[PDB]
């Protein structure tokens, strides 16, 4: 028997009988730093989705950008409610700017204690807040 | 039968047993070439040598210069004249050459402004044969040296092709006139029944704490080798002899480490006095196990009680450096807090003398085979071993010195491996068993796992543990012991009245925990009635009624003019018990210890003398 | 024995410090080198990103394949657009910059 | 009398039909230990004699207990019971993992993983041990300290969210951090082709530092920051 080999004869075991996998979503305790790897996936593919939407408009959609702003002005939306259109862009876009940071410190090999990452992840959080609501009001 | 699948294994060498002991046999046989199969009930890491804490003894000379004869003297004189000298020899002398093994495997010790191996004093250790005064030789790992121990010898088996039976409950012996085949296990995982057969067998199952109420040892030292020895009628020695480790939490009964006591930590009763000075004079509290604690065990009868109800003692580190304490010893400070609560820095760790080591087991050479007691002499049982603290090739004798059982687990489980190995070669052909072979033993399960009794395990295990605690202790005399020998007689009838309730294949721990009950019932009953034949003070073996240390004469003055006395009426040798399954009567021999050495040039018989540290 | 999988991650790692350079970059000096050069590093980094997405949920060696391709397309036709956006358009700073004030 | 309810996760393949499901078991706390095995083992032993579970120390150094109580993957001897008697305390086994029978997870693929690092001192040219101790400064051995203790509980490994869904070809936490513990241990001559042993993306390169594994560490240890600074050795190392 061999490593490989070990692996290789656990899957047939399992697979093809009436054992179940434990729950693990269902009941492990939720905690800000796996919470926050959450949003920063969510924040990047919401962004990424943005991007695209962007550029395969450009090349399918007619018109000019111009144009296009003309047309977002004939909706003439209340002020207050063009601040939430603004905010909801920045928001995700500050989260992942902040937290990418926080993720970049990491791969540094720096800042990885328990204390840590709930010290920098309130900062995070509190960083994300403030340049978001400071980024909307220009 | 019939009900059960059969799955009939073949191999060249069957080790029982996944510690240090079993681990070095294993590997060891596979290095010398042979087909070897490893069954062990436990993963291998789980096994109890990881909760070794103290350290791993050879006089390396890394802190003073040492010689490893020095090192026997102090094994023998600490096995109170009943350590076999033979095997001593052996074990002191290939001490520097097995540890310099293990950091070469990648034993991560601890070092020195030199970078060698680090070594600290322990419990009752000497130079220049017990003059020189303190000696450094316990090689460790800082507190965790089993745990490093055990994962490192796992680590380098993954290097051979080892087969391991994982998760395996071997259950008896494959025996056929005399001559040992291997074992018949169950497989916890799914309920089948295996029959791994083998020219040799190997069984290094450790102790059996869990006969007792209070124990240092995990809840899976169940003394299962034993049993194995036991049912087959072959005898098993010095069951009588158990350590009690002076310091284990009040609490649950967790060990803290001889090592305290090494590096400068020092026993506080009720009144705060250095109380171990008041009865070693040399030694102090560094002294050997079976006095410290029987010095604890008086204080506690005393009336000079340390606690909130007066029954146990401390451990006080309150004068330790705090520097020193993060790291040489980390382990205990995490348990010590853990189980109690106790700042090992500011406060003092509670602590209670209670089972630690069992000093005998399976009857073996120095070179590692199982001795069946023939015609008063004695006769090597042919393709069965047996190392560790499964087995007892009495290298401990009456008292075991500290830090050596991990050692005896590496050289007599390497010395396993090299017995088959010059004996035999890998590929000589293994002996056939018979059709119907370990067919009781299968007859034994079935009857266990549909058993409608009306007391079931758990109650019958507390019926046994109790009794020995109170029966079996420290201390014992004649009339208590009696009453413990036909108390432990009665648990045996018990054993049917008992009441099973999983009824299972598939990892049945209600079933596994009732064979276990079996092996700690015919582990007891050897015990108990071997300490009551016993009628002198010996080790760890003290009798209030002859607290005289009887032996072939009175070593207290000259030799010359006195006679000898008879061997069948003085007490130094080994007991030999037998127990018959069917009716649980204990029948007993004796049989000599070893006095001469491998060389009396290299290695001087030491006479017995006077005892105390 | 060549190493690949360790070059991609450090690759990851500098398109990060140059995207997140860019940000402020881009908005003290809008220009139209600017323009191309936060095409270039968005366009890639998100690749990447859901790259990383791709290998953990979708498990299979046919479906993998696909969902590597489909990325690939996207990616490459959102790269064309954004360039498209640059060189037949406002451009993204001057059209982000537009949208702001509104 | 202080009774404390245990809501405790339980299946039998043994019994045809019988599908994951809990039981409540209550316990009076003042004849019970303070661990959450001792719970475990009271109810084994007086009330249900079913519960099959891991045990071998009760000393937190063996790593039988791992389990997920109330939502956190410890040692059962080492989790000190709630003693808050309103709340009643949830065991279940260890997340995403092949349940054999209550609380009882298949491992093997887990050991499998742990073999395949090679956890064992490697020389170029060994033809000269056994005789000789090896050199190591006192240096050289702190940067082996919280790496060599861990006892493979599977309680980090079980918790990362990427082990959850890549179990198969992702090492996890565990194993990786022995394999950082071989790394730097200076005795050790194959530094560079147990690199080379990750060039793979999902070996090593499934690990998103999300942390869970520093986080339920039982002995305290840290694998996320030894994980850490293998990548910086992956792209930091020559030929
Ligand atoms: C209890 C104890 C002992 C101890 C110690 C600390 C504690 C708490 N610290 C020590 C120390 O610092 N230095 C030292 O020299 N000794 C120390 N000790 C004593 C010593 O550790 C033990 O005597 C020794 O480790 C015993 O090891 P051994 O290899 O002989 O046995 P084991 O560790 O208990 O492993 C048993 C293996 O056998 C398998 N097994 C048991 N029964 C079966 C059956 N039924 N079928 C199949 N396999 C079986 C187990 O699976 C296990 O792997
Ligand atoms: C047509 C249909 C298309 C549908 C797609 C919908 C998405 C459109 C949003 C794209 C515009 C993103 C810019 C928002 C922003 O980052 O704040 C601007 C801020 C104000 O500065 P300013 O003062 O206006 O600019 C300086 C000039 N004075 O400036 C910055 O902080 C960012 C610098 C500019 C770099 C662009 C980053 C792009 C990020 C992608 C976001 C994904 C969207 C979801
Ligand atoms: C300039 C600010 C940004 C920084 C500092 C940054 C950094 C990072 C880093 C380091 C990661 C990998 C997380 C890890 O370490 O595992 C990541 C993930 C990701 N990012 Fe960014 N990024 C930024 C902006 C963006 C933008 C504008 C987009 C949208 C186009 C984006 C899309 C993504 C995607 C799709 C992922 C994959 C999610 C994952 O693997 O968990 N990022 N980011
Ligand atoms: O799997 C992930 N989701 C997840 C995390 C926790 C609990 C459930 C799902 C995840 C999240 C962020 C980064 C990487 C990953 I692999
Ligand atoms: S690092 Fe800690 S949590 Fe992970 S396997 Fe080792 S002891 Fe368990
Ligand atoms: S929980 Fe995780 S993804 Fe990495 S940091 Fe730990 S293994
Ligand atoms: S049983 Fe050994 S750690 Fe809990």
């Amino acid at each position: 028997t061999t490593a490989k080999e070990e692996m290789e004869r656990f899957w047939n075991k399992n697979l093809g009988s009436n054992r179940p996998l434990s729950p693990h979503i269902t009941i492990y305790r939720w905690s800000l730093p796996m919470a926050m790897s959450i949003c920063h996936r969510g924040t990047g593919i919401a962004l990424s989705a943005g991007v695209s939407l962007f550029g395969l408009s450009a090349l399918l959609l007619p018109g000019n950008f111009e144009s296009h702003l003309e047309l977002v002005k004939s909706l003439c939306l209340g002020p207050t409610l063009i601040y939430t259109a603004k905010f909801g862009i920045v928001f995700p876009l500050m989260y992942h700017t902040w937290n990418g940071i926080r993720h970049l410190i990491w791969d540094l090999g720096k800042g990885l204690t328990i204390p840590q990452l709930t010290q920098s992840g309130v900062v995070v959080l509190i960083l994300t807040v403030l340049s978001s609501v400071g980024l909307a009001a220009m | 039968s019939t009900q059960y699948p059969v799955v009939d294994h073949e191999f060249d060498a069957v080790v029982v047993g996944a510690g240090g002991a079993g681990l070095r046999a294993a590997f060891g046989l596979s290095e010398a070439g042979f087909n070897t199969a490893c069954v062990t009930k436990l993963f291998p890491t789980r096994s109890h040598t990881v909760a070794a804490q103290g350290g791993i003894n050879a006089a390396l000379g890394n802190m003073e210069e040492d010689n490893w004869r020095w090192h026997f003297y102090d094994t023998v004189k600490g096995s109170d004249w009943l350590g076999d000298q033979d095997a001593i020899h052996y074990m002191t002398e290939q001490a520097p050459a097995s540890v310099v093994e293990l950091e070469n495997y990648g034993m991560p010790f601890s070092r020195t402004e030199d970078g060698k191996i680090y070594q600290r004093a322990f419990g009752g250790q000497s130079l220049k044969f017990g003059k020189g005064g303190q000696a450094h030789r316990c090689c460790c790992v800082a507190d965790r040296t089993g745990h490093s121990l055990l994962h490192t010898l796992y680590g380098r088996s993954l290097r051979y092709d080892t087969s391991y039976f994982v998760e395996y409950f071997a259950l008896d012996l494959l025996m056929e006139n005399g001559e040992c085949r291997g074992v018949i296990a169950l497989c916890i995982e799914d309920g089948s029944i295996h029959r791994i057969r083998a020219r040799n067998t190997v069984v290094a199952t450790g102790g059996y704490g869990r006969t007792y109420f209070s124990c240092t040892s995990a809840h899976t030292s169940t003394g299962d080798g034993t049993a194995m020895v036991t049912r087959a009628g072959l005898p098993c020695q010095d069951l009588e002899f158990v350590q009690f480790h002076p310091t284990g939490i009040y609490g649950a009964g967790c060990l803290i480490t001889e090592g305290c006591r090494g590096e400068g930590g020092i026993l506080i009763n009720s009144q705060g006095e250095r109380f171990m000075e008041r009865y070693a004079p040399v030694a102090k509290d560094l002294a050997s196990r079976d006095v410290v604690s029987r010095s604890m065990t008086l204080e506690i009868r005393e009336g000079r009680g340390c606690g909130p109800e007066k029954d146990h003692v401390y451990l006080q580190l309150h004068h330790l450096p705090p520097e020193q304490l993060a790291v040489r010893l980390p382990g205990i400070s995490e348990t010590a807090m853990i189980f109690a609560g106790v700042d090992v820095t500011k406060e003092p760790i509670p602590v209670l003398p209670t089972v630690h080591y069992n000093m005998g087991g399976i009857p073996t050479n120095y070179k590692g085979q199982v001795l069946r007691h023939v015609n008063g002499q004695d006769q090597v049982v042919p393709g069965l071993y047996a190392c560790g603290e499964a087995a007892c090739a009495s290298v401990h004798g009456a008292n075991r010195l500290g830090a050596n059982s991990l050692l005896d687990l590496v050289v007599f489980g390497r010395a396993c491996a090299l017995s088959i190995a010059e004996s035999c070669r890998p590929g000589d052909k293994v002996p056939s068993i018979k059709p119907n072979a370990g067919e009781e033993s299968v007859m034994n399960l079935d009857k266990l796992r549909f058993a409608n009794g009306t007391i079931r395990t758990s109650e019958l295990r507390l019926s046994m543990q109790k009794s020995m605690q109170s029966h079996a202790a420290v201390f014992r005399v004649g009339s208590v012991l009696q009453e413990g020998c036909e108390k432990i007689l009665r648990l045996y009838g018990d054993l049917q009245h008992l009441k099973t309730f999983d009824r299972g294949m598939v990892w049945n721990t209600d079933l596994v925990e009732t064979l276990e009950l079996q092996n700690l019932m015919l582990c007891a009953l050897q015990t108990i009635y071997g300490a009551e034949a016993r009628k002198e003070s010996r080790g760890a073996h003290a009798r209030e009624d002859f607290k005289e240390r009887v032996d072939e004469y009175d070593y207290s003055k000259p030799i010359q003019g006195q006679q000898k006395k008879p061997f069948q009426e003085h007490w130094r040798k080994h007991t030999l018990s037998y127990v018959d399954v069917k009716t649980g009567k204990v029948s007993l021999e004796y049989r000599p210890v070893i006095d001469k050495t491998l060389n009396e040039a290299d290695c001087a018989t030491v006479p017995p003398a006077i005892r105390s540290y | 024995s060549s190493k690949a999988a360790s070059l991609h991650w450090t690759g990851e790692r500098v398109v990060s410090v140059l995207l997140l350079g860019l940000l402020p970059a881009a908005y003290l000096n809008p220009c139209s080198a600017m323009d191309y050069s936060l095409a270039a590093a968005l366009t890639l980094h998100g690749h990447w990103g859901i790259g990383q997405v791709v290998t953990d949920y979708v498990r299979g060696d046919a479906l993998q394949k696909a969902a590597k391709a489909g990325l690939l397309a996207l990616s490459a036709f959102t790269f064309a657009g954004l360039c498209y956006f640059n060189y037949h358009d406002v451009g993204i700073c001057k059209a982000v910059a537009m949208l702001w004030k509104l | 009398p202080r009774i404390k309810k245990f809501a405790i996760y339980r299946w039998d393949p043994d019994k045809t039909g019988d599908k994951p499901h809990m039981q409540t078991y209550e316990i009076d706390l003042n004849n019970c230990g303070p661990m959450v095995l001792d719970a475990l083992i009271k109810i084994k032993n007086e009330i249900d004699s079913t519960l099959t579970f891991r045990r071998s120390c009760r000393e937190g150094i063996c790593g039988s207990c791992a389990m997920n109580i109330n939502g956190g993957n410890t040692l059962a001897c080492t989790r000190r019971i709630d003693t808050n008697l309103d709340k009643v305390s949830k065991i279940y086994p260890l997340p995403h993992m092949y349940v054999i029978k209550d609380l009882v997870p298949d491992l093997s693929n887990f050991y499998a993983q742990y073999k395949s690092i090679e956890p064992y001192l490697k020389k170029k040219d060994e033809s000269q041990e056994g005789k000789q101790q090896y050199l190591q400064s006192i240096e050289e051995r702190e940067k082996l300290d919280g790496l060599y203790e861990c006892i493979l509980c599977a309680c980090c490994s079980t918790s990362c969210p990427s082990y959850w869904w890549n179990g198969d070809k992702y090492l996890g936490p565990a194993v990786l951090m022995q394999a950082y513990r071989w790394m730097i241990d200076s005795r050790d001559d194959f530094t560079e082709e147990r690199l080379a042993k990750l060039q793979d993306p999902f070996s090593l390169y499934r690990c998103h530092t999300i942390m869970n594994c520093t986080g339920t560490c039982p002995k305290g240890l840290n694998p996320g920051k030894a994980i850490a600074e293998i990548k910086k050795m992956m792209a930091t190392y020559k030929e």
